[PDB]
């Protein structure tokens, strides 16, 4: 049917490999990153983190019963908000920094207003309606939020009205992560069916699908340009997809690596792809030559999550222990 | 003669194994201490390891003295210093072993209360008592040498001073901890042998470990403290003191393997 | 730290660490349990009656010990994507109805498959598993009009209660490959309400004893 | 879903690769991770 036509069009479009095109440029030399700052306030396993717009305050969520906002410059803590449910697997930071959203196994990711007249953080809104565990809910805007659950559907809510403004369906497996494009008009969503889809919140329906992985895509990212993105699954491979090509571009795999991917992030210029792993190692792959620029092994159990600041001045990683590290 | 010869490979066989086990156990103990929520178990084990290391560090000083057919070729002050350090380390080790037993007994007798009432402060005060009773009481080493050889050829006043205090040394610093350890281990064995729901292999392993530890405690520090009353009865310094020290030195070498290699590492 | 703003920042900071330490001190004394079942056994109808959206949290106290039970009923997604969250729990209570062997959802074998996965899971290689063989009253009625050979083709015994109950328990108690590190506490839920509580407290006590002995070096 | 997915504008992979390379090299000088940042002026130090 149409699948054969799509495959034929994709094959016809591909004429030159990315490795052949990018072999002319010089390879990226080895880079060493050291733990400038370490955070030890947490008492349990952390599962998510996010960076603020100012690239100074970062949020972190764990099962100790609260989520903590840390000032990376001085390592001091400015907020520690207790959670109604200990099981939390996602925390997000609003672009303005006024609100913080977090959710977990319960089908609710709630938003708390950091800035209050009385100076005390209070719960602002609780969103309910999902039929599965929250995977990753991110702040699209101060007025609208995006939620990903395990019921193979995604949602877009209005904070003030507190209802599902838009619903996205079509995924077969459980959705694991989403990433928002810089223009705040497009986003990607990877499911457990070894597939990813592209959705625009303006229309409310899918745009294009991407496949090729042999496992469950648990990490997704987006290129700073916005015309490409990266995915990481349990098959110890990272795949780069292009929106305008609708096909894979590079595969970041090695014989040594057997463990899956836990988190995937891109640098400021999109030249370095930081990928987490279950062997407490983070690999800085080359986004154009698929070369291991560096390996960070400062963690103990496994890199639960990792992120890059807005200005790209540091890379902050959190592991399955109560440890948070900031490199460069 | 044969006694000095036996001393040579006895101290060598203690020496070549005491250091590595303590060295590997110290890193794990300090890592566990630095880890969150340190139980009083870790503090006592760390103190015992430190006492064993102190005992092992003083081994060559006595080894070189005993190598030359039991001849003293070292200053009296330094010999007294090493003797005091050795005896203080021995007494600290035995008091820490006594402290571990009551802590192990309470863990099984009342596990529910032990779980929700633990605090590292209870492990520091108990440990500090061992240091106080070791350093504070072991002052007779200083006064006897400076009163008016290395613990041999005692004069009339030298013998009349050490005999009445050796009984106190054996009574208030050994007899009470030994009785406490025996009672606690007997109670733990009785409790383990009659439990509602425990694994047979785990139960037999725990009982065997308790029996082995009790036997170690009753034969390592036994003869050395018995020699005090033996000398008091004989009104003279016993000649079987070096072998008692050798027997008491077994614990300082076998404690890390008993408390660490208990099925943890094959 | 010399500046007033910096001094206030460090004041709020170590206030936050003090509050975090105070909150986490009671976490160790807390007892956490997981609840599991297959099909209709997923809802713990016999453990959620003590009277004393996804995760369901049950709170109670016994012998000055706080027990918090987490039950998964609405979590119909893949277990492997969130089963690592329940790492370090004191115990797992797996419930399978003894009256499910005859009727076809057959589902008795599905309970074994679910029990095998959790028991042999890499995240549950240390936590003990508590097994409850509930619905014993209905087992007697179904053992007369129907035999045990329908669900157990390899059955080589009579229909006596002692042999039939042991046969079901024996296969459930041999599914753990890590016998040295994992212990399965089997029990039949009696009609009396107090009897069920005591076994859970006794099973938790054994886990506490194992944890206490592990620190002492008797493991 | 397939009907709208098939009817999309698919550009050549060579043009996309060239655009990606141009974006990477244009912002290469603005990446603190690539170029070793000096110890001074660095907030993290
Ligand atoms: C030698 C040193 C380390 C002793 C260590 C003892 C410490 C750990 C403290 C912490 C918790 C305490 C227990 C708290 C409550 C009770 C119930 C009571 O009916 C008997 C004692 C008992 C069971 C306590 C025994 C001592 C105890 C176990
Ligand atoms: C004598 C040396 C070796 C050890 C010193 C501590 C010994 C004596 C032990 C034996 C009895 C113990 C106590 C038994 C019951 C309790 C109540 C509990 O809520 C706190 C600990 C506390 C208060 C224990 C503290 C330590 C303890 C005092
Ligand atoms: C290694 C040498 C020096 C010490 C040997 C003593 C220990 C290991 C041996 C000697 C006596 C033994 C026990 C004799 C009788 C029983 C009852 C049974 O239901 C479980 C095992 C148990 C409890 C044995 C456990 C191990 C045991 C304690
Ligand atoms: C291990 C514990 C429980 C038991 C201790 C008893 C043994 C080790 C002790 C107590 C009585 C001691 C003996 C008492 C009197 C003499 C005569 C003397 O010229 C040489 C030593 C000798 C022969 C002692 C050797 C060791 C000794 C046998
Ligand atoms: C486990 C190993 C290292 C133990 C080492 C200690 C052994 C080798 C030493 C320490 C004490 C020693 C004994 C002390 C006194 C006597 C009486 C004498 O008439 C014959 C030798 C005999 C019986 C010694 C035999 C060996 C001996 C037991």
């Amino acid at each position: 049917q149409l699948k054969n036509q799509i495959r034929d069009a994709r094959k016809a479009c591909a004429d030159a490999t990315l490795s052949q095109i990018t072999n002319n440029i010089d390879p990226v030399g080895r880079i060493q990153m050291r733990t400038r700052r370490t955070l030890r306030g947490h008492l349990a396993k952390i599962y998510a983190m996010h960076w603020g717009t100012d690239s100074r305050l970062l949020v972190s969520a764990s099962q100790d019963g609260k989520l903590i906002i840390w000032d990376s410059y001085t390592t001091n803590k400015v907020h520690a908000i207790p959670l109604r449910s200990s099981w939390v697997m996602t925390c997000a930071y609003a672009p303005s920094g006024n609100y913080v959203a977090c959710g977990g196994l319960d089908n609710i990711c709630s938003i708390y207003n950091l800035k209050t007249r009385e100076g005390n953080v209070r719960v602002s809104r609780e969103l309910a309606g999902h039929t599965g565990y929250l995977s990753c809910c991110r702040f699209l805007d101060d007025n609208q939020i995006v939620t990903s659950s395990g019921d193979t559907t995604c949602a877009l809510w209005d904070i003030e009205t507190g209802q599902q403004t838009t619903t996205f369906t079509g995924h077969t497996g459980d959705v694991m992560s989403l990433s928002l494009a810089p223009d705040t008009r497009l986003f990607v969503s990877g499911a457990c069916d070894a597939s990813a889809k592209l959705w625009d919140v303006r229309e409310g329906m899918c745009r294009q699908t991407f496949t090729g992985h042999e496992s469950d895509i648990n990490a997704i990212c987006f290129f700073p340009n916005g015309n490409a993105f990266a995915t990481g699954s349990d098959d110890a491979t990272c795949r780069l997809f292009d929106l305008r090509a609708d096909q894979e571009l590079m595969t970041y795999s090695h014989d040594n690596i057997i463990c899956g991917i836990t988190s995937v992030s891109f640098s400021k210029s999109g030249r370095l792809l930081l990928a987490g792993y279950d062997d407490f190692n983070c690999n800085v792959w080359d986004a154009l030559k698929a070369d291991r620029a560096g390996v960070l092994a400062g963690h103990d159990n496994r890199v639960s999550c990792l992120g890059v600041t807005d200005d790209g001045m540091a890379v902050a990683t959190g592991s399955w222990d109560s440890f948070l590290k900031i490199w460069n | 003669d044969w006694k000095s010869s036996l001393i040579l490979m006895a101290y060598i066989i203690i020496f070549l194994t005491g250091l590595p086990a303590n060295l590997l156990a110290l890193r794990a103990f300090v890592g566990r201490i630095r880890q969150p929520q340190p139980a009083p178990v870790h503090i006592l084990l760390l103190s015992l390891t430190l006492a064993d290391l102190l005992l092992l560090l003083l081994l060559p000083f006595k080894i070189i003295e005993a190598a030359s057919n039991f001849r003293w070729y070292l200053p009296k002050v330094v010999c007294a210093l090493t003797s005091f350090g050795f005896y203080s380390s021995i007494y600290c080790s035995t008091w820490l072993l006594a402290g571990i037993s009551i802590e192990r007994y309470l863990g099984v007798a009342f596990p529910v209360q032990y779980k929700l009432s633990r605090r590292p402060l209870y492990g520091v005060i108990a440990a500090l008592v061992a240091w106080v009773m070791s350093f504070g009481h072991c002052t007779i080493v200083i006064i006897v040498q400076y009163l008016n050889t290395c613990y041999e050829n005692f004069t009339d006043n030298q013998l009349d001073v050490v005999l009445p205090v050796r009984l106190e040394l054996c009574l208030v610093l050994f007899f009470i901890p030994m009785a406490v350890t025996i009672f606690c281990y007997w109670r733990f064995v009785w409790i383990m042998l009659s439990q509602p729901l425990v694994g047979a292999q785990r139960r037999r392993r725990a009982v065997g470990l308790a029996v082995v530890t009790l036997l170690n405690f009753l034969v390592c520090f036994g003869p050395y403290n018995v020699s005090h009353l033996v000398g008091y009865h004989q009104r003279k310094s016993p000649w079987w003191r070096s072998i008692a020290v050798v027997f008491s030195s077994l614990n300082a070498s076998l404690d890390p393997l008993l408390f660490y290699f208990s099925s943890s590492v094959v | 730290t010399l500046s007033a703003e910096d001094k206030a920042a460090v004041e709020r900071s170590k206030m936050i660490d003090r509050n975090l330490r105070e909150d986490g001190e009671k976490a160790a004394r807390e007892v956490k349990l997981l609840l599991l079942g297959a099909g209709e056994s997923g809802k713990c109808t016999i453990v959620k009656q003590m009277k004393i959206t996804g995760i369901v949290e049950t709170h109670f106290t016994f012998k000055d010990l706080h027990f918090k039970m987490f039950d998964v009923t609405a979590q119909r997604s893949e277990r492997k994507k969130w089963i690592h969250c329940f790492e370090g729990v004191t115990a797992i209570i797996f419930c399978v109805a003894l009256s499910d062997y005859d009727l076809v959802l057959n589902r008795m074998h599905a309970s074994m498959k679910l029990f095998d996965s959790i028991c042999n899971n890499k995240w549950f290689t240390d936590t003990s598993i508590i097994l409850f063989l509930n619905k014993k009253d209905l087992f007697e009625e179904k053992i007369k009009k129907s035999p045990l050979t329908i669900c157990y083709p390899e059955y080589a015994g009579s229909n006596t209660y002692e042999e039939a109950a042991a046969y079901i328990q024996c296969q459930f108690e041999d599914l753990n490959k890590r016998k040295d590190t994992k212990e399965i506490y089997t029990h039949f839920t009696c009609s009396t309400d107090t009897k069920n509580v005591q076994f859970v407290f006794d099973a938790v006590t054994d886990v506490i004893i194992k944890n206490n002995l592990k620190d002492c070096g008797l493991f | 879903q397939l009907k709208m997915e098939a009817n999309i504008d698919r550009i050549k992979v060579s043009k996309a690769a060239a655009d990606l390379m141009a974006y990477c090299e244009a912002h290469a000088k603005e990446d603190p991770l690539l170029t070793p940042v000096p110890a001074s002026e660095n907030p993290f130090r």
